[PDB]
RNA sequence: AAUAGAUCCGUAACUUCGGGAAAAGGAUUGGCUCUGAGGACAUUAAUGUUAACUCAGAACUGAAACGGACAAGGGGA
RNA sequence: AAAAACCGUAAAUCCUAUCUUUUAAAGGAAGGAGAAGUCGUAACAAGGUUUCCGUAGGUGAACCUGCGGAAGGAUCAU
RNA sequence: UUCAAAGAAUCAUUCUUUUUAAAAUCCGAUUUUGUUACUUUGAGUA
RNA sequence: AACCUGGUUGAUCUUGCCAGUAGUCAUAUGCUUGUCUCAAAGAUUAAGCCAUGCAAGUGAAAGUAUAUAUAUAUAUAUGUAGAAACUGCGAACGGCUCAUUAAAACAGUUAUAGUCUACUUGACAUUUAUAAGGAUAACUACGGAAAAGCUGUAGCUAAUACUUGCAUUAUCCUUUUGGAUAAGUAUUUGUUAGAAGGAAUUAUAACAAAGAAGUAACACGUAAAGUGUGUAUCAAUCGAGUUUCUGACCUAUCAGCUUUUGAUGUUAGGGUAUUGGCCUAACAUGGCUAUGACGGGUAACGGGGAAUUAGAGUUCGAUUCCGGAGAGGGAGCCUGA
C-alpha cells in the first residue's frame, strides 16, 4: 500500500510487477473520537506494539511556561488545522486543538505558589481570563492513534492569539 | 517468503576459506556471533581443513560433543561457530594453545603460543557508549561490551584483555609510532609501524603504515588493529612476521632449498 | 510577519520559557548562514533550522527553476564517455532540492546541495550555499562543467 | 412508446477546417445540518458595521427516491 | 460466536470506447517469373525527329507535342 | 601571463640533484600560495 | 596466423554484391562408432495440462508419562526406556522456472543523523514462598457421515501451555566508621542542561506527567560451584526494507506528456518499523522533454560471464554464483522475528 503505483516524476506510468509486499502495509487510519476511554491493539512489525486509541476523555497537559505536567480531562475539540471535518466530528489527532478543565492546574497554582525551581513566572492575562472561565485552549501533541494516548499542553503568547484569532474581522 | 538466507554455496563462501570447488555443493554457514561471517571461520573448518583433526563434519561433531575445544577459555560446542580476526583457543585433550591470526597473504592461520600467552587476548574497541548513571562501556571487534574502561581509551584503541577475568590489562593508543596489523585489504596480515594519519572530512579516514623494510602502503582506518607500541608487539606472530614480500623474490627463497 | 499560512511552525528546540531562536551547523565546511541565524522565518526542512541533517554526497548543480514554494531545481551536466568512439557526449539530468528562505536562489545561479532524508516524492538534497552568477539565455541551455 | 432540464465526463467517420456535436455514450440530482469562496462602508500596519444569491465540498436522512407534478431531442450506418 | 452496517483492499462479470495482431471478400489495379504468342520500333549509329530532365496536355503501345533547362552531343574552334 | 644556469654517476653522450619574483611561518634561516576536465598513484574490490 | 579465392567481359582495370573459407560452452539432424576419463541434458514451442509415488521434519542429561515394558536391597526407593498427545523450534531455508519487467530490475557507489531484526554472542534489571489458580489434549464410553489429514457429547489429569504472585540498593555530611535522604526498563508528552560525530533535537543528566513488558512458583548435574530453558534493555551478529550518484537494446510512419482519478511542491495530520503524495484536508501551479519526455517493440529477467577476436569491435548470456520475480490467472488474509 506504500510505494508503487504512482507516476514516475516525469509523468509516465510504470509497469507493475512485485506485486504487494508485507512490510508496505498501510494499516487503516484511527478516527479517535473523544468519549470512554478505549484502545486496541496492533500487532506491528517485530511484534511491536501500537495502542490504536479509538476514544479518550482525559491526558496528559503540560503548563509548559512552568513546565509542569497534570492529568486533566478533555472537554471540547475546537479546531484543527487539517480538515474541517475533523473539528466537527470531534476526532483527535496530533495538532488538534481543544479545551480541558483547568481546575488541576489552578488547584496546583494555588497549592505551590500560594494566592490565586524557575518560580514567579507572572502569568498573562489572556490565560488568567480562561482560567477565571473554568475551560483552557489546549494543543495536542501526541498521536493517539499509536501511542495510545491524547495529550499535550496549553497553548499562551503569540500561538494562543493565533489560534483565537482564527476561531472567533471574525465571526 | 523472504526471510534469512541459511545456506552457503562453496564458491559463494568467503576466498580464504580455501574451500576446494568439487569438495559438494555448500559451505557451512557460520552462526551468528562474535564476528562477522565474512572476517572469521568457523571452528568446523578450523580444525578440519586447518588442523586436519576431522575428516567429516561429523568428526568435528564427535570432538566438539566432549567439551574439549575452549575459544577464549571457554567452552564451545556450536559446529558452525565463528572463531574470530584474534583470540586464544584451548585443546584440552592434546593440551594445544592456538592464537587466530592473519599470514601475510590474508588467511586465518592458528599460531602456537604458549599457556601464558594463551591469557593475553587484544580486543579493538569499535565504540564507546555511555549508558544511564555516566557508566562507559566499550563495544570491541569481538562484539564484546566492557563496562567501566579506563577514560582514556579511545574508539580505535586496542585494550589487552584477560580471558579469565574479563578485565582490561592495559590499552594502547594510535599515535604515529604503535605498530598495526591490517586486517581486510589489499595488505591483509601486514604489521607496520603506521606513518602517517589522514582525516578526511566525512569519507574514510585513511593510514599510511611503515613496513619493517620500509615499504609503506596505504589503508582505511577501520582495517587495521593496534598490536603494540614501537618497542614489539603485545602478542606472538606468525613465522613471516607480518612481512609481506614482492612475489618476484619470493620466488627465488622457495627455490633456493 | 513569522507565518502567513495556516501554521506557525513551532521550531522544534528553539525553547521559549527558560532557555540560558534556533540553528545549527550542518559541518562539512558548510558555514550557517547569517539570514539563517538570525531572521524570522522557520522552515521545518532548512538544513541550518529545520530537523534535517545533511549526509550522504555533496553536488554542485545550476538552478533551472525557483518557480516553487521553498524547492528548486538544479540540472548537473557532465560529460559522459562512450567508449566505442573514444570521444564523450554532453549529458544531464536534473534533481529538485530543498532551498530554505535563507537562501535568495535565481535562474542561473550556481549551488551546492547536501543529501538528506526523502522530504518529498523526489527530493533528496538541500542547498547549502549560494553564489550569484549572471546569465544570458535560457538556464537550460547553459553547460557548466560542474 | 422510448430520455428529453441542469452539472460533470466523454465524443467517431467525414470535412469547404467553420463544423459534424446535444454526435455516440456515461454519472449525478430530494430533504436537512453544516463548511468554504466570491463585496461595500473608518480610525490612528492593525479593530468594527453591513448586502446579494451564486458556486464548491461534507455528514445525516428515506421502502434507492429526488429535472418526483409541469416542462422536456430518440439515436446510429 | 452467528448476523448486520459503513469506510477501505478489491477479485470477477458485463456494457461502451480505443488501440494492437491475425484474417475473409465480389470487384479493381500492380509487380515478378514462364512459353517460339499478337502489334508496332521507342532507345543504343546523327538509331534514321540527337538524347535526357522538370512540368502539362494527348495517344493502342512503346510514345508524341508545348514551355524552360542539361550535355551525360553529333560542336571544347574566326 | 615564469624563463634558465650550475653540480655527481653508464657511454664520447645520456642520466641524477640545488636556486630564481611577491604575500603570511619561524631570530640570516627555518614553508602554503584558484576550480574542473585530464593524467599518476592508492583505497574498496565475492 | 593482422591471409583471402571463384563469378559481370571478346579481353582489361574498377565498384559492387553473390558464392566459397574457418570458429561457435550453438541447436537440430543424417551416416558411422572399438577403449578410457570428463558430463550438458523439456530453456527455445505451451509460466501448457497432469495419473502415481516421494520432496520437512524434529526428543541419547535437561518441558509434560500410572498407555506400557524392564532391572537392582527389600508392597517400598531408585531407575532405564517409552506408542500417543500437549508444548517448543523449524517448515519464510532449500529446489525449480524466466512469464512479467526498458531508469523498472540489476551492477558499481552511497545513506539509514529515516528503520525492523528470530537463532547465536557479550554485557546485565525497575513501581502460601519448605512454592499459588483452573482447563485441556492424549485416554475412556456413546455417536454421525458414501467419503475427507471431518469430528459431537460426557469424565478426569499435567506442563518451560495459560494465569497470579514473595527483600534491597544508591546518595549527604561529621571524616575504617554513625545517623540522615531517595527509589519505573523500553516507549510517549512538556520544560531544561548537554564522551562521540561531519554535522545532534546525540549519549547522558534534571524536573513535571503517563507507562508497556519483565527481574525464574521451570528442568538436569561439573570441580579429586555447572548446565539447559526463559526473560527487560543495550551492543554485536545473521539479515532485511527503503535510499544517493552513475550505467541499457530497436523505434519519431511515437512531439509534446503529467495534472478532475496525486501530477510537482508547501502546511497540518493519518498511516508505517521508519522517511516519503504512501494517504487525507487546505493551498500553490508546478514536474519532465529533440542530451528523445510520453508512447510502441523486444522471439528482453539483470549482472558475474560466453563466442569471435592483431587492435578496435560484433553477437550472445533461460541455464553452476549473486540479485529480482512467480508458483494456473488475479485479489485478500492468518500465524509468525
Amino acid at each position: 500500500r506504500d510505494g508503487r503505483h504512482k507516476l514516475r516524476l516525469t509523468g509516465g506510468k510504470k509497469k507493475i510487477h512485485k506485486k504487494k509486499r508485507k512490510y508496505e502495509l498501510g494499516r487503516p487510519p484511527s478516527n479517535t473520537k473523544l468519549g470512554s476511554r478505549q484502545v486496541h491493539v496492533v500487532r506491528g512489525r517485530g511484534r511491536n506494539y501500537k495502542y490504536r486509541a479509538i476514544k479518550l476523555d482525559s491526558g496528559s497537559f503540560s503548563w509548559p511556561t512552568f513546565g509542569i505536567s497534570k492529568n486533566t480531562r478533555i472537554i471540547d475539540v475546537v479546531y484543527n488545522a487539517s480538515n474541517n471535518e475533523l473539528v466537527r466530528t470531534k476526532t483527535l489527532v496530533k495538532n488538534c486543538i481543544v479545551v480541558i478543565d483547568s481546575h488541576p492546574f489552578t488547584t496546583w497554582y494555588e497549592n505551590t505558589f500560594g494566592t490565586t525551581i524557575g518560580k514567579s513566572k507572572n502569568i498573562d492575562p489572556l490565560l488568567l481570563e480562561q482560567f477565571k472561565q473554568g475551560r483552557v485552549l489546549a494543543c495536542i501533541s501526541s498521536r493517539p492513534g499509536q501511542c495510545g494516548k491524547a495529550d499535550g499542553y496549553i497553548i499562551e503568547g503569540d500561538e494562543l492569539l493565533f489560534y483565537k484569532r482564527k476561531m472567533d474581522k471574525r465571526n | 517468503g523472504k526471510g534469512i538466507k541459511k545456506h552457503l554455496k562453496r564458491v559463494n563462501a568467503p576466498s580464504h576459506w580455501m574451500l576446494n570447488k568439487m569438495g559438494g555443493q555448500y559451505a557451512p554457514k557460520t552462526s551468528s556471533g562474535p564476528h562477522k561471517l565474512l572476517e572469521s571461520i568457523p571452528l568446523v573448518i578450523l580444525l578440519r581443513n586447518r588442523l586436519k583433526y576431522a575428516l567429516t563434519f561429523d568428526e568435528v561433531k564427535m570432538i566438539l560433543i566432549q567439551k574439549i575445544v575452549k575459544v577464549d577459555n571457554k567452552v564451545r560446542t556450536d559446529c558452525t561457530f565463528p572463531v574470530g580476526l584474534m583470540d586464544v583457543i584451548h585443546i584440552t585433550k592434546s593440551n594445544e594453545y592456538f592464537r587466530l591470526l592473519y599470514d601475510i597473504k590474508g588467511r586465518f592461520v592458528p599460531h602456537r603460543i604458549t599457556n601464558e600467552e594463551s591469557k593475553y587476548k587484544l580486543c579493538k574497541v569499535k565504540k564507546i557508549l555511555l549508558r544511564k548513571g555516566r557508566l562507559s562501556i566499550a563495544v570491541t571487534h569481538d562484539g564484546r561490551s566492557i563496562p567501566y574502561i579506563h577514560p582514556d581509551v579511545k574508539v580505535n584503541d586496542t585494550v589487552r584483555l584477560d580471558l579469565e577475568t574479563g578485565k582490561v590489562l592495559e590499552h594502547l593508543k594510535f599515535q604515529v609510532g604503535s605498530l598495526v596489523m591490517v586486517t581486510a585489504g589489499h595488505s591483509v596480515g601486514r604489521v607496520g609501524v603506521i606513518s602517517s594519519i589522514d582525516k578526511n572530512m566525512g569519507t574514510y579516514d585513511i593510514i599510511h603504515v611503515k613496513d619493517s623494510r620500509n615499504k609503506v602502503f596505504a589503508t582505511r582506518l577501520s582495517n587495521v588493529f593496534v598490536i603494540g607500541d614501537n618497542t614489539k608487539p603485545y602478542i606472538s606472530l606468525p613465522r613471516e612476521k607480518g612481512i609481506k614480500l614482492d612475489i618476484i623474490e619470493e620466488r627465488r627463497n622457495r627455490l633456493k632449498a | 510577519d513569522v507565518q502567513h499560512e495556516r501554521a506557525y511552525q513551532k521550531q522544534e528546540g528553539a525553547s521559549f520559557f527558560n532557555s540560558k531562536r534556533y540553528w545549527k551547523k550542518v559541518g562539512l565546511g558548510f558555514a550557517t548562514p547569517k539570514e539563517a541565524k538570525e531572521g524570522v522565518y522557520v522552515d521545518k526542512k532548512c538544513p541550518f533550522t529545520g530537523n534535517v541533517s545533511i549526509r550522504g554526497r555533496i553536488l554542485k548543480g545550476m538552478v533551472i527553476s525557483n518557480k516553487m514554494k521553498r524547492t528548486i531545481i538544479i540540472r548537473r551536466n557532465y560529460l559522459h564517455y562512450v567508449k566505442k568512439y573514444n570521444r564523450f557526449e554532453k549529458r544531464h539530468k536534473n534533481i529538485p532540492c530543498h532551498c530554505s528562505p535563507c537562501f535568495d536562489v535565481k535562474e542561473g545561479d550556481i549551488v551546492t546541495v547536501g543529501q538528506c532524508r526523502p522530504l518529498s516524492k523526489t527530493v533528496r538534497f538541500n542547498v547549502l550555499h549560494v553564489e550569484k552568477h549572471q546569465i544570458f539565455g535560457s538556464a537550460r541551455k547553459q553547460f557548466v562543467l560542474f
